[PDB]
């Protein structure tokens, strides 16, 4: 085929490695590939350093110094592939050389000490925790620093706020109240700002004129002139205005805490916090926060600026100090690293605590090694942060695209020290800043809006999590090609121009040009233009930038269209869209579905299983291709090899494709001939009708795998075996159970069948009389064991494709307590396309298959060719996404002309150009006829009669001509293959990319009739085979209540759920053939009486006269 | 007092609050007996007084916790009554229905208001026992338990049962429900015309009633067991009888979307 | 929908009554085999795999095909509650 | 037989509190491990709250429906299946009283 | 007296209808002391029990109706004709 | 101390095991198999013993505790019944 | 108001 | 559902709430703070007022 | 009857109502540049303007249909109950010209474009706001709706 792209705004620089947010960070996080000699002490190196020198001086005897030397990792316990076969995390070795000092003789140095293990990141970006790919979701929060917010209830003036992180860093606030009292709530209760301002030599004579003589508020400071007359006294005076019981003479006591070490400090000297502190206000701050101890005399380069700014704020105009709490120059994102490093320092705490006790337990010199440190701490938290951490969940990997968009998602909800779930309203809005930082569409829908978001294509976290974006420079008329990824804050600073601004090489081309001054759409002048936008791609996230005519789809729908894609189940007959945005290859190449080649070479052996490259450097390497592997979701992943034999390869060029990889491009669906018109109500509301021809040619079919499991529980009633014994009815049921125990490979396993056989012991502690006499009459030697064999769950199951046992003599597994052995019977099915299924295009026409029609009678072009799907039009007027209608027009011309198209986001194709292709199409479509020797149907002429009154054609022109005009609009004359008669009126047709959607487990059409029930409550429940009941919602109660449906409601309140006596009586009643037994009572009530009765409150029902009535039928009449 | 994964044992916290109470009350007497220093007699009576409320209702003066692990509130009494933890919510969030089923819905064009279409595979489970019995009536099974086996594996179901399933059903009807049941029309009853597949074929006209489109909504089916229930259901609750709005004169089932378009 | 649901809805003082009545009669139309019916000879109930609805299909469809034709009787209190089941078990064979 | 028509809440006089009792739990024992059986006079018991297994007895002195509404001497256990064991109640005779917090707070 | 919908329900006669809220403690503390009989009137209150809705076909006005054929209608008078003591 | 009465005997014995569990945590690194612990403890200590000693040394899990996508769905409702046919 | 102290106090 | 007079034994109550509760989700209409107003919003529209009612 | 691009038809009286209103706009900023109107008056003067201009073409588009193409698809679905909101046709053909900020204070600048031609980048981003603005509120009135409907059934069942 041929690929012709569209429009042109010379995309200056490629997209960033779409996983940098994840990889790159975790890198800097744990520098394992660079010697302690290298110069980088952040995250891991930082946490460590910060938590080692434990100088526990005197509390008896010790004065033991314990430093850090060299941290290091080296060789993981098992390989990845194996970490999913069994069920273990993919860790790594982590120890560092430690040595302790003696205020006597000896500085023992006991090197390697692996105090646990730290997980690792795959070359793709995810982790492996227990066999399931997990991903850590990025998070945002309040950038440390200072902010001045409008005072809550008093429309008078505003307050201040000091924000540190860790949380141990005092969250301070400031506020004034003139008639005698000022305020500052560090921990809590207020007190003189000067009370503490004097704790640093700052006297009332230098403070009152060299700080706010330009501020009439200084009078609220001088106030208490009494305490304002003693230096190191306010250090004890204020120390007193706290409350424990403490000694007033503890010298450098708690003032240390508000100094350096753990509380106020930010990660690393330079930018972990000074950026905010400085840029925004003041000028300098040595050390981290208010840090110092070399002299005893404190310096607070913290408290002076704050007031020197609040008094500077509440008055005049330093500028416009108010602070937008939601500006991305004020909100920060914390990559996986910070999230890990921080939960990594909570561990160094529980350790530093368990260790402090050991400095007071040891005899004398035998202490450095294990007698001082144990792994139980660090190894339980980190583990905890990967296994349960709310901010960490399953790897949505229905398809490559998905596992990519996930990896790069951002969520507000997290630590709890950062944005919870009460708030929202204003923090959910899209900000004047998300432009080119976060998508203005991607966000979820429902109770979780704006809290979870995904960032833009070009965006990336610079140095300290302040999402920046590619912005290029323009000197006067001259427009740079150089780019300066700019932070939020340092952005507002300029007059940025949009990307679709007419160019003349490097010169804007119009007196007026639209630029944006801090979220303000303005029409400006060229010479004014300081910066321009790299391209549209940067404004929007990834998924979105994969949509065709985005620009024509109501953003409201852009979301569906953008999330649909995520639900794109990897079709066996993968296929790239007849029209592509551009990022096609980038996604695949950057996610890791397909297998590319390192450097030049040839080809050794291409095996459906292995590819061996013939690099021109003399060497040769095999490349394993995960054949039919199981994905968390279940959508298979198979790298089919594209490169033939001994082919002279080209570096970087793919060898094999991936799940969604077709030729190397993103194939999530199947280009298919659509004809948007109505049908016999088969596509009524949002329904879809299909051309069974799609089935004949294995088109919308996908390979899905399921994994059933079972254990040989070690009960105290006799070990559970997994033998080939089904104690009761047939061998016809044992058949496929060939192998003794497990099932044979490649055996159709329809539902109800025996995937595995097993056997436990029937009765709790005793056999059965009634059953005793019965078994003896036909052969008392009847194996008194139970058939607790694992069977195919109702619904479906394909054919066995691979099994896994784990009997005694366990290799390295981890069979749980009571687990004698686990078995696995993976099954696979070629789910074909059938009614009840859902499809959708990248624009949002999400619809469900409602009718499969025989080629023989659905809409056919004039020349035999019959369409594949019939979309209803009524679905497009309202959903204002005309975009999809362009995709079909352009699409048709893509058919008859035999070629593809790329239609960039905003700078794409236009109606005219398309109107041209359609014409050059009309030939291949009609030119043939003129030559194949045929004229025009006695129908076409008839449709043309109607096609003019409609006003789609210039009256008088020649029939031949008339069709060109028509066809060019996108419409053709379709024939109703059920009659031969023409759909009276031209109809639009053409190629539309349509993806299939992944079936949730909810899809499994459930159905119950009788099943288990909770031990406690007695309301229904499902499990392995039987389906769980349906919850009869209150609203469902009202509906019925509203109806005269009297009984029907009591049915649900007893028989079908809460009546033990009932259902019981009920079931049988039926079988025999009678009207169900009037409902007993619900346990729910009976439970209330006894529940209520547990509380000295007596609840006894009554009768006509106020005389008792017994609910718990006689069973409560004592003895 | 349940048994779980090996040594794992399960038990409502309540039992722990009781024990508490018992041991105290018991230390009481036993204390009084052995002479009696005042301070202690009260201290214990005090402690006791606390315990007494413990099980009655926690948090109204304090919160006791099972030895460390979870600072969880040993679910006292009212907590279960009131549902002081969404318990009541889930309680009046209905129970479960024994003969239910939920599937994906699909338009049933040539269908008729009077009817509805559910998959056999579904119907089969539903009126299962009503089938067992018919199973024994026809020669496709001698006795119940036996017949039960017949219908246990999909591969052993002679294509004679379906005809039987058809019988059972004939005459009968069921109820379909939408997601947020907002009004009485919210649940409507039809006599199912056994279909194929895994989907529920719903009638176009009623789509207005159940706010329901066909891009993936799922409806639920309910079986009215009682000769009485079934009786009311197919008389005063059968779709085809509730064409107008109980909210206002205006009719609910009316020519919609495409249909209008044509006329 | 259902054959003469209106005529039926009109031979009573309340929607909710017709229901009970057809319900109660249907139960007894089973409780007492299927001969207590008030009509049968010619054109009456019918199914199709074979004409077998003549014996035991829908309980209630009958109740409604009988109560519709002016043959049955019903009231708020027509005949003494207990001696009813008596005679009924006495005149109609089936069990 | 009689169709309930009116419900009624009321205060539980020690008379009506004991009445409801099928015994007085007099010990903190739950269930010892060597055997999944309820301990002596504890929260769980065959005598107090009822049998543990169907019609069967505590020690199997009796095992059928025939001996329905009658009791055993050696262990003591009227019986109909487990079902009673959830509906039955018992008390704890307190030393010095304490009031229903509900009424105090 | 005019009162908001909420407060209007949170004060009804029957404690059962009044416990379907999240104040079930006060609601109960009074019903006891008082010795209140919740004459089951409404439906909600009447559902908790498992009773039959007071309305729909749960209407006393129809709860008890009777059906009969003219063949049987005759058979009952015959149970009266036998009253002729010889 | 516990909800399920255990003897004084099998108490002084659990503490040892809790302790020995640490002495083995001390040097090996691998959380002792029921072999390391067994050998270490004493005489009549097999592998089935230690494994058996612990399930008992456990703590009854609250019949009522947040399950799955913990929100409302309460544990207990996932446990079936058996006495009742 | 919280036990412990009272007793610890009542004792002293 | 019919047009004839109401029938005795009907749950008018619930059938009421329901009707008056369904439309529900279909209301509301504005009101926020422009740019420093020496005024007070008066016309409460949508669901929020129905409640207030 | 189907939906091809040439279906949403735009009236020649768009560039008009648009241009004519571009000048009545220019005029205003002169009446602002000098000192006659207040910043607040400048603003309202504008919105006022568009709001009318917006509304104006909405009827323009429709009349084109009524008079020249009564049988247009988009029109016919809209006219009969079928499917179609006037404020939607407007969006398609005329223009969706006035979204608002997170604030509540509508934008000063309109969104000239229609979904038919390329609703520009920043124009697209501008309308985005009203996206969440509306998603929020909606996930709320569904809640409180319920809430209320419970109260109702409570004070009513009996
Ligand atoms: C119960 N209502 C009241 O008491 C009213 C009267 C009063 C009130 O106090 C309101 C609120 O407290 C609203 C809170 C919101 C919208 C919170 C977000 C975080 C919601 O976000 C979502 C995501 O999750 C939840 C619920 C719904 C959400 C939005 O979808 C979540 C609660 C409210 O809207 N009111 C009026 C109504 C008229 C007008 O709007 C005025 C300004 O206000
Ligand atoms: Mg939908
Ligand atoms: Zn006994």
């Amino acid at each position: 085929m041929e690929i012709k792209r569209f429009g042109r705004i010379r995309e200056v620089i490629p997209l960033p490695p779409l996983t940098e947010i994840q990889v790159e960070s975790y890198r800097r996080a744990l520098q394992a590939d660079v010697p302690p000699e290298k110069r980088e002490n952040v995250g891991i190196q930082a946490a460590f350093r910060e938590t080692f020198p434990i100088e526990e001086e005197d509390k008896g005897k010790g004065g033991l110094v314990l430093d850090f030397l060299e941290y290091r990792l080296g060789e993981p316990p098992f390989p990845q592939d194996e970490c999913r076969e069994k069920d273990l995390t993919y860790q790594a070795p982590l120890y560092a050389r430690l040595q302790l000092i003696h205020k006597d003789t000896g500085l023992i140095k006991e090197d390697e000490v692996f105090l646990g293990h730290i997980p690792l990141m795959t070359e793709d970006g995810s982790f492996i925790i227990n066999g399931a790919d997990r991903v850590i979701v990025s998070q945002i929060h309040r950038s440390p620093g200072v902010y001045f917010t409008p005072d809550p209830a008093r429309p008078g003036r505003y307050i201040a706020s000091i924000i540190p992180l860790p949380k141990r860093g005092p969250w301070i606030d400031l506020e004034v109240e003139p008639n005698g009292v000022v305020s500052m709530k560090v921990n809590k209760r207020k007190f003189p700002l000067v009370l503490l301002l004097r704790v640093l030599g700052y006297d009332q004579e230098t403070l009152a004129r060299e700080l706010g003589a330009y501020g009439e508020l200084v009078q609220g400071l001088m106030d208490e002139s009494v305490f304002a007359m003693r230096p190191e006294e306010a250090l004890i005076r204020l120390f007193t205005l706290l409350r424990p019981g403490d000694p007033p003479k503890r010298d450098k006591a708690v003032a240390y805490v508000y100094g350096l070490i753990a509380d106020p400090r930010r990660y690393d000297l330079g930018e972990a916090g000074r950026y905010k502190a400085e840029e925004k206000l003041g000028i300098r701050l040595s050390g981290r926060t208010l840090a110092r101890f070399e002299d005893g005399e404190f310096k607070d380069e913290v408290f002076l600026p704050t007031l020197r700014y609040l008094f500077a704020l509440t008055a005049g105009v330093p500028g416009h100090e108010v602070d937008d709490i939601d500006h991305l120059g004020n909100r920060r994102i914390r990559t996986v690293g910070e999230l890990m490093t921080d939960q990594f320092r909570v561990g160094l705490a529980r350790l530093a605590r368990g260790v402090r006790e050991r400095m007071l337990m040891g005899s004398e010199d035998s202490l450095t090694p294990a007698k001082l440190v144990n792994s139980r701490p660090l190894e339980a938290a980190i583990r905890e942060f990967f296994s349960r951490s709310q901010l960490s969940q399953f790897k949505d990997e229905t398809n490559p695209l998905s596992s990519l968009r996930h990896k790069r998602r951002i969520s507000a909800l997290g630590p709890g020290g950062l944005t919870r779930e009460r708030a929202g309203f204003d923090v959910r809005d899209v900000h004047r800043t998300h432009y080119g930082r976060i998508c203005p569409v991607e966000t979820p829908e429902g109770a979780n809006i704006g809290l979870i978001t995904s960032l833009a294509a070009y965006a990336r976290v610079d140095e300290l999590g302040f999402i920046r974006t590619p912005y290029r420079r323009v000197v006067g008329g001259v427009v740079t090609d150089e780019v300066v990824y700019m932070t939020a804050t340092e952005e507002d600073r300029y007059t940025i121009a949009q990307a679709n601004t007419p160019l003349e090489g490097n010169r804007i081309a119009a007196e007026r040009v639209v630029a944006r001054r801090k979220g303000e759409p303005v029409i400006v002048s060229p010479e004014e233009v300081e910066f321009m936008d790299v391209s549209p791609k940067q404004v929007f996230s990834v998924n979105t930038n994969l949509i065709p005519f985005l620009e024509h789809d109501d953003a409201n729908r852009a979301l569906m269209g953008s999330n649909m894609q995520t639900q794109a189940v990897p079709l066996i007959r993968a296929q790239a869209p007849v029209v592509m945005t551009g990022l096609e290859e980038r996604v695949v190449r950057d996610s890791l579905a397909a297998l590319y080649a390192e450097e030049d070479g040839e080809v050794a052996k291409v095996d459906g299983n292995r590819i061996v490259v013939r690099y021109e450097d003399g060497r040769l390497v095999e490349y394993p291709l995960r054949r039919f592997y199981r994905s968390n979701q279940g959508t298979a992943l198979d790298q089919r090899p594209r490169v033939v034999v001994g082919q002279r390869v080209r570096k970087g060029d793919l060898l094999a494709d991936g799940p969604a990889s077709e030729n190397g491009f993103l194939a999530l669906g199947q280009n298919v001939l659509v004809a948007i018109m109505p049908f016999d109500g088969y596509n009524f509301e949002d329904a879809i009708v299909i051309s069974e021809e799609l089935l004949k040619r294995d088109f919308y079919t996908s390979i899905h795998i399921e994994r059933y499991e079972i254990e040989a529980r070690d009960t105290k009633l006799g070990p559970e075996r997994i033998t080939r014994d089904i104690p009761h009815l047939s061998e016809a049921a044992l058949r496929d159970l060939d192998e003794e125990g497990v099932v044979r490979i490649g055996a159709e396993v329809k539902p109800g069948d025996i995937l595995v056989g097993r056997t436990s012991f029937k009765g709790e502690s005793e056999p059965t009389p009634e059953e005793r006499l019965l078994r003896s009459i036909f052969g008392e030697k009847a194996r008194d064991v139970k058939d607790t064999s694992l069977r195919v769950p109702p619904g479906e199951g394909g054919i066995v494709v691979r099994t896994v046992r784990l009997r005694r003599g366990d290799p390295g597994v981890e069979l749980k307590p009571g687990v004698r052995e686990v078995v696995r019977v993976y099954v696979a099915q070629k789910r074909k396309l059938q009614v009840g299924d859902k499809l959708a295009n990248r624009h949002g026409n999400k619809g469900v298959v409602a009718k499969i029609l025989p080629v023989e009678d659905m809409p056919h072009l004039p020349d035999g060719t019959p369409v594949d799907v019939i979309l209803n039009p009524l679905g497009v007027p309202s959903r204002m996404n005309l975009g999809q209608i362009l995709e079909t027009h352009l699409g048709l011309a893509g058919y008859f002309l035999g070629q593809r198209y790329i239609s960039p986001i905003f700078d794409g194709a236009k109606e005219p150009e398309i109107k041209e292709l359609l014409a050059q199409a009309f030939e291949v479509y009609f030119g043939k006829r003129k030559g194949e020797g045929f004229g025009v149907d006695k129908r076409e002429v008839e449709v043309l009669r109607r096609a003019e009154k409609l006003g789609l054609v210039t009256p008088g022109k020649t029939p031949e001509e008339q069709l060109k005009e028509l066809f060019l609009q996108g419409k053709v004359v379709l024939y109703d293959g059920r009659t031969g008669e023409p759909i009276e009126g031209p109809i639009v047709v053409g190629q539309m990319f349509i993806m299939k959607l992944y079936h949730m487990v909810e899809d499994k059409m459930h159905a119950r009739s009788t099943g288990p029930y909770s031990l406690i409550t007695q309301q229904p429940l499902g499990g392995k085979a039987q389906f769980g009941g349906q919850r009869f919602g209150e609203m469902e109660v009202w509906a019925l209540e509203a109806y005269g449906a009297a009984h029907t409601l009591q049915e649900m309140l007893t028989l079908k759920s809460d009546d033990i006596e009932g259902r019981n009586a009920a079931y049988e009643a039926i079988i025999k053939g009678e009207d169900v037994p009037e409902p007993s009572v619900p346990e729910s009530f009976r439970v209330l009486v006894k529940e209520l009765q547990a509380l000295a409150l007596d609840v006894q029902t009554l009768d006509e006269k106020d005389n008792p009535v017994d609910i718990f039928e006689g069973l409560a009449s004592k003895r | 007092m349940v048994q779980v994964d090996g040594g794992r044992f399960a038990t409502s916290d309540l039992n722990d609050l009781y024990r508490r109470l018992i041991n105290r009350n018991n230390r009481l007497k036993k204390l009084l007996a052995q002479g009696a220093p005042e301070i202690i007699i009260r201290n214990e009576k005090r402690m006791l007084q606390e315990a007494v409320d413990a099980l009655l209702d926690n948090g109204r003066r304090g919160a006791p916790v099972t030895n460390p692990g979870s600072d969880r509130p040993l679910r006292s009494l009212t907590d279960i009554l009131s549902g002081k933890q969404g318990r009541f919510r889930q309680n009046l969030l209905g129970k479960r229905v024994d003969y239910s089923g939920r599937s994906v819905i699909v338009v049933g064009p040539q269908l008729k208001l009077h009817q509805c279409g559910l998959p056999k595979r579904m119907a089969l489970e539903l009126f299962k026992p009503f089938l067992l019995k018919k199973m024994e009536e026809k020669g496709i099974a001698p006795n119940v338990k036996a017949a039960r086996r017949m219908l246990e594996r999909q591969r052993d179901i002679k294509d004679e049962v379906w005809d039987a399933l058809e019988e059972v059903i004939h005459g009968k009807v069921v109820l379909l429900n939408r997601a947020p049941t907002l009004h009485r029309l919210g649940i409507q009853a039809f006599q199912p015309v056994l279909v194929e597949g895994q989907s529920i074929q719903l009638h176009p006209l009623v789509c207005e009633a159940f706010n329901a489109d066909f891009d993936g909504d799922q409806m639920a089916v309910h079986v009215p067991l009682s000769s009485f229930a079934q009786a009311e259901a197919r008389i005063q609750m059968l779709s085809a009888h509730n064409l107008l709005s109980p909210a206002s004169g205006e009719p609910l089932a009316k020519p919609s979307r495409d249909i209008i378009l044509g006329l | 929908a259902e054959p003469g649901i209106d005529k039926l809805f009109g031979m009573v003082d309340s929607k909710y009554r017709l229901t009970v009545v057809v319900a109660k009669r249907a139960q007894q139309l089973l409780r007492h085999g299927f001969k207590n019916t008030v009509l049968e000879p010619e054109e009456r109930p019918k199914m199709q795999t074979l004409e077998g609805l003549f014996d035991d299909p829908n309980a209630e469809t009958w109740a409604m095909k009988e109560l519709l034709t002016g043959r049955l009787v019903f009231g708020e209190n027509l005949v003494p509650e207990d001696r009813l089941q008596k005679e009924m078990e006495r005149i109609y064979p089936g069990e | 037989k009689k169709e309930v028509r009116k419900v009624r809440i009321a205060l539980a006089s020690p008379e009506k509190i004991r009445s409801w009792s099928y015994g007085e739990v007099e010990k903190p024992e739950t269930i010892n491990y060597r055997t999944l059986k309820p301990e002596r006079d504890g929260l769980f018991d065959e005598r107090i709250f009822g049998p543990i297994k169907d019609y069967e007895c505590a020690c199997g002195k009796y095992k059928r429906q025939r001996f329905e509404g009658k009791v055993c001497e050696r262990c003591g256990v009227e019986v109909t299946k487990s079902i009673v064991r959830r509906y039955r109640m018992g008390h704890i005779e307190l030393a010095t009283p304490a009031a229903h917090i509900w009424f105090v707070k | 007296l005019l009162m908001g919908v909420t407060k209007s329900a949170l004060s009804t006669k029957s404690w059962l209808s009044a416990a379907s809220f999240q104040n079930t403690t006060h609601v109960l503390t009074e019903a006891a002391i008082a010795g209140k009989k919740d004459e089951l009137i409404g439906l909600k209150e009447n559902v908790i029990l498992g009773r039959l809705i007071p309305a729909g076909t749960g209407s006393d006005f129809v709860r008890f109706t009777q059906v009969v054929d003219q063949k049987t209608l005759k058979a009952i008078e015959e149970a009266r004709k036998e009253a002729v003591e010889a | 101390a516990r909800t399920i009465r255990i003897p004084v005997h099998m108490v002084e014995t659990i503490n040892k095991l809790s302790r020995t569990a640490r002495q083995l945590q001390q040097e090996l690194g691998r959380e002792p198999t029921y072999e390391e612990i067994a050998e270490a403890m004493g005489p009549g200590w097999d592998a089935k013993r230690v494994e058996e000693t612990l399930k008992i040394a456990q703590e009854p899990v609250s019949l009522e505790t947040p399950i799955g996508d913990e929100k409302d769905s309460f544990y207990g409702d996932f446990i079936p019944d058996e006495h009742l046919p | 108001k919280i036990s412990t102290s009272d007793p610890v106090r009542q004792y002293l | 559902s019919m047009a004839r007079p109401v029938s005795i034994g009907e749950a008018v109550g619930i059938v009421a709430a329901q009707s008056i509760g369904e439309p529900g989700t279909q209301l509301t209409m504005r009101t926020f703070h422009t740019g420093g107003v020496a005024g007070a919003a008066d016309i409460t529209q949508g669901l929020p007022r129905v409640i207030e009612l | 009857i189907t939906i091809g691009i040439d279906d949403a038809v735009i009236p020649e009286e768009k560039k008009q109502y648009l241009e004519e209103a571009d000048r009545k706009l220019l005029q205003i900023e002169q009446a602002y540049e000098m000192g006659f109107l207040t910043d607040r008056e400048r603003y309202d003067q504008i919105l006022q303007l568009w709001t009318e201009t917006t509304e104006k073409v909405t009827q323009a588009v429709f009349k084109n249909f009524e008079e020249n193409y009564p049988f247009n698809p988009l029109y016919v679905m809209a006219q009969s109950g079928a499917r179609g909101n006037p404020q939607q046709i407007r969006q398609l053909c005329g223009l969706r010209g006035l979204m608002q900020k997170p604030s509540g204070e509508t934008f000063e600048v309109p969104v000239r474009s229609s979904f038919r031609e390329g609703l520009t980048v920043l124009e697209y981003f501008i309308s985005s706001h009203g996206a969440r603005k509306g998603g929020a509120d909606t996930a709320l009135r569904t809640a409180d709706s319920g809430y209320l409907t419970r109260k109702l059934v409570d004070v009513t069942h009996e």
